[PDB]
């Protein structure tokens, strides 16, 4: 019962870490830096390293999606730690990369990857862990095989760490950490928190509203200019929910056949509700359901009578959300922000500076930084920019240094699809993406 | 052979040794990371002449100045690693 | 015919339904926008199964939901198969005379919103007007959503009417289902702690006027 | 010096409490509810408790305007503390009201002020001493006459206090606490204090533009709804600052004939030029300069033209500081935001719920409220409100406390200008208020 | 007559006696607010009959649990005000 703690979101961004507040530490009888073993769902566990946290409710502990994902739990459920103090420096572990992370990748997985990952930084690993490396402008998963200490270790300075060849498949349960979480998402702080509470109990908790008669959110109108993560965002709660995610592209089903459009638009929410609990994203909603005078076909306006009849269609329906984004609460039908339909409004506003730097870093994790590359001044730079923009930005940074190389090698041969590890981008590939 | 005030503030302290996963275990308080080496001679009389290093993890820090308090040196309740050299 | 006028969620949904029920009378619903969702043809085939349907189970109350989707002011309509439907619309109506004792009833948002024919004379000649409820109606609103809840002594709905002047009964309704969602929460993380009755417990839960608050300024 | 510290804004409302630093006290080695002796400018000396202070830094003391005044200082000045060892519990205190604040009280003063303002507080006091007491929807002035241990003394439940008949004169340096200061202002924390900052080294050190050749902001222009208290801001900063106020009312001056609104125009600005360091308030700045086309008048268009010259014709102007206020930037003539006029704007806006909360606290200062009085219940059900709306519903209140109790009174005869002492304004009267 | 342990945390108190501007002033540590009083009596003895409580001032706050400590009241480096009862 006091071992027993809610998981929730990573601060420290090594996979290695969790992390619980001081007082419970304490409680636990538990070293800074200890090894510590969690227990998860369906018979899984996890070791990791524990660190305090001064912003860490007593009653929760803090974890990276990769130890989620290992213990088979989501944020809110709940885990229990223990002390590991028999844990031993492993002799020899075995690891193998995921197939679907490493197509396209010709490089030294050990000494690209493996090597710097483990080098002096005792992370503890368990067989049937999956973690994750970044680096090359990619992040490669790996599977743990064997352990020589079975079924745990530290991996210490004389761990022998071996791959022998052969990626392997991944199974059913285990989502790829390429999936959109809201790690992957920045400067949407406030926004995030109010779309999380919405959703939790219709999401986390559907039986709830099977057993009581109170009506909880069924659409959420995401507003802000192109470009800001509207479609992350919807993604993203969906995979950490858990729940199944239905796409609804606006152009692409204003792009059908008459009728071919209202079939699809039915297919959808069947579909939702055949695998509930489900979020339904509807991306560029005014394409479908623009202004009531903006339309003026006589298959336009059945499209959109179509989407108010299927919104109001949905009671608790099995627990399905629907989501859409749009650039301005006036582009859309004002029926659509009728009651049991779009009555729930979040503005996803241009980020701010502090905002803008912690696109930058989502956007950077899979590069390898110069020194003298600043991001707080790239931040500070690029006032007007919304998180497309300043992806787009790292992108033209990253291919920009990749020319400065290319004419190198071609002339000493042509490594091409490899020696994008040894490349770092530097500040003056930003500046030159800064100025174009 | 370290001895301990017990009017005083204590804590503990786990050793991660090199020589294999030894996990040594010992009160302190007002000790000087130093007092962590003698601590560590003390029980493996073998290393009174190999070259080593203390270091916490996560990020690794280097525990350079050996004539700091585990106070001051935020040790507290900390696992310190051995690092030969 | 009764045309029941009043902003989106004042209760002309509700008030339909409720006449029908305690009269004992057959109710058929039209939704505007299902019947505009149709192809051209089955849409007007569903106006006409639906008074048929009525006639034959009569007593009955035939409610046409957002009647201003299906027979909009005269020039909003741009369609050819939508000037069908109004006028397919006119024609049932005025071929319900005393009828097998039939009442049509239809909400929208405003007078001025619909085709001036269907305030006809045959047609909708009664108008009734749905407005905005007075800070009693709102309290009786207010128990009413409540009616099923457990309440903590220190909520004071009468407070909650006084702070809710703008609202209209569909404001007030989400205002007590997110204040008994936010209890919910509240309890959430301390249940999953214990193990989860989740599905029950809820019956010992009371809604604080903390609650309340929370849901008062979202 | 250790024992220096530079004058700042008191936390605490009682004017007997100085605050420091914790590490301040510390090196001091003060106790936590010590009397301290004060030293000032024009060797002026105060007696206060000191107390703690979290939010305060290590080199600043907080004091209320009282003390402040005594000390003939202002906010930034320095003053010296030391500890006060020998403080005898006084004999006997004499003490007078001050004329001005006590035109219409025909009360007990001992009974109504004195007496529940030192009851069992231990205040220290000084010979020389203004103190406020607030009180029946006034708040009266004190000056301590003498002290049986003199200079100064706690005033303990034995101490005797005479104040037998014969209000005084207010002296030259005596600036009344009825003036406007910055206490006086709920809900701006952010703006006012970028208004100080701009206006600090203008108004303060101007012998420094004297001595550099930096161009200080010459004209600050504060927008907002109206009764959102940009008249009580320039005046506050006057005060505080010392400088000299000109006020240049919109309508007063297009109330004139045409020519004697030039002639007053220019006028102001030969006076407050004369007077320096000096703020020039311009109130309703959109009825002297609306937008270039509202204008029809010539004589309305010559008047902006004056305008912009006087604006110009400020250089190092000695030291003045133009403020004026407009409903919105868009509402006045965009030749007035040109660089060397109206370059600084700030933006004075509706008031959140904490705001609204000090805003009450400050228009209910004299008043007694029941102890059913809620005002951040009041907070709560006031969301349009500004603080001139928040004013007027104290002030509503309060009026309706007297009406109920004005039939009883005019039935056993008349008390009337009496008894608003002892009369408390209650939820009720709140609540009778919150719906007119 | 009051016992301080120097090798425990210290703090000093200034007692402001109601039988005139008596200000006492004394070392103590973890002791608990009973010991102020114990010492008030200790130093004027005249008042081991007469009846008083002790409190802070700006607010007034009554020490009513006399058991607590000096650390847990809140009163470390503290001005104590007698009041006769
Ligand atoms: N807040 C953000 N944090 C991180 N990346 C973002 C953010 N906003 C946008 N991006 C990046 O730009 C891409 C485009 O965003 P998208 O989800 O299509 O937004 P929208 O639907 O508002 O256009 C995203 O997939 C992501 O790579
Ligand atoms: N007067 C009312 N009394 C009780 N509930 C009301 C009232 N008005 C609206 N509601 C609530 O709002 C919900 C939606 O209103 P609805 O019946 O669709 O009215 P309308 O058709 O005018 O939008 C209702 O189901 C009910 O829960
Ligand atoms: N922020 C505030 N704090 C305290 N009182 C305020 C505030 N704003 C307005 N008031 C009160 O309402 C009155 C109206 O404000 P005023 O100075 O005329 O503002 P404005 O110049 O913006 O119209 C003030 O004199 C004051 O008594």
């Amino acid at each position: 019962r006091p071992n027993r703690l809610i998981v929730d979101e990573a601060i420290n961004e090594d996979n290695s870490v969790v992390s619980l507040s001081q007082p419970k530490m304490d409680e636990l009888q538990l070293f800074r830096g200890d090894t510590v073993l969690l227990k998860g769902k369906k018979r899984r566990e996890a070791v990791c390293i524990v660190l305090s946290d001064d912003t860490c409710s007593d009653e929760k502990i803090r974890m990276n999606r990769v130890v989620r994902n290992n213990l088979r739990v989501r944020l809110g459920d709940v885990i229990s730690i223990q002390p590991c103090p028999d844990v031993k420096y492993g002799k020899r572990i075995h690891v193998l990369p995921i197939d679907d992370t490493v197509e396209g990748i010709t490089g030294n997985l050990f000494e690209v990857y493996l090597k710097p990952y483990f080098l002096e930084a005792y992370r503890p690993i368990r067989k049937g862990d999956i973690f994750l490396v970044r680096g090359g402008m990619r992040a490669v998963e790996f599977k743990v095989v064997e352990t020589d200490p079975s079924p745990y270790c530290i991996v210490a300075p004389d761990t022998v760490i071996h791959c022998e060849g052969e990626p392997i498949k991944r199974e059913d349960e285990e989502e790829s950490l390429n999936e959109v979480g809201y790690d992957d998402i920045g400067g949407c702080r406030k926004q995030l928190a109010q779309i999380k509470e919405m959703v939790e109990l219709p999401l986390r908790h559907p039986a709830l509203f099977k057993a009581i008669g109170v009506k909880p959110p069924r659409g959420i109108l995401l507003y802000g200019p192109p470009g800001t993560g509207k479609t992350l965002i919807a993604r993203a709660v969906a995979n950490e929910t858990g729940a199944f995610f239905f796409l609804i592209n606006g152009p692409e089903i204003m792009s059908k056949l008459a009728g071919e459009s209202e079939s699809n638009l039915r297919k959808a929410f069947e579909e939702a509700a055949a695998n509930a609990p489900a979020i339904i994203f509807i991306d560029e909603l005014d394409a479908i359901a623009p202004k009531r005078e903006k339309t003026h076909g006589e298959v336009e306006r059945r499209i959109v009578s179509q989407l108010l009849t299927l919104m109001d269609g949905l009671k608790q329906r099995a627990h399905v959300i629907v989501m859409a984004a749009t650039n301005r609460p006036n582009s859309i039908d004002p029926a659509l922000r009728r009651f049991g339909r779009f009555d729930r409004e979040v503005d996803i506003g241009i980020p701010d500076a502090t905002g803008r730097l912690e696109i930058l870093q989502i956007h950077t994790k899979n590069m390898k930084l110069a020194d003298d590359v600043d991001l707080e001044q790239v931040a500070n730079e690029t006032h007007g920019h919304v998180g497309a923009d300043l992806a787009a930005l790292c992108s033209e940074a990253a291919l920009q240094a990749i020319r400065k190389k290319m004419d190198l090698i071609d002339l000493e041969d042509t490594i091409d699809a490899e020696v994008m590890n040894s490349l770092a981008v530097t500040m003056d590939d930003f500046r030159w993406a800064l100025s174009q | 052979m370290i001895l301990i005030d017990e009017s005083e503030p204590t804590t503990n302290i786990q050793i991660r040794l090199a020589d294999g996963g030894r996990l040594v275990q010992k009160f302190n308080h007002s000790h000087r990371i130093s007092d962590i080496r003698l601590f560590i001679v003390d029980a493996r009389p073998a290393m009174a002449a190999t070259s080593f290093i203390l270091m916490t993890t996560f990020p690794n820090k280097e525990l350079a100045d050996e004539s700091q308090t585990l106070k001051e040196a935020n040790l507290l309740n900390a696992v310190i690693v051995q690092r030969l050299t």
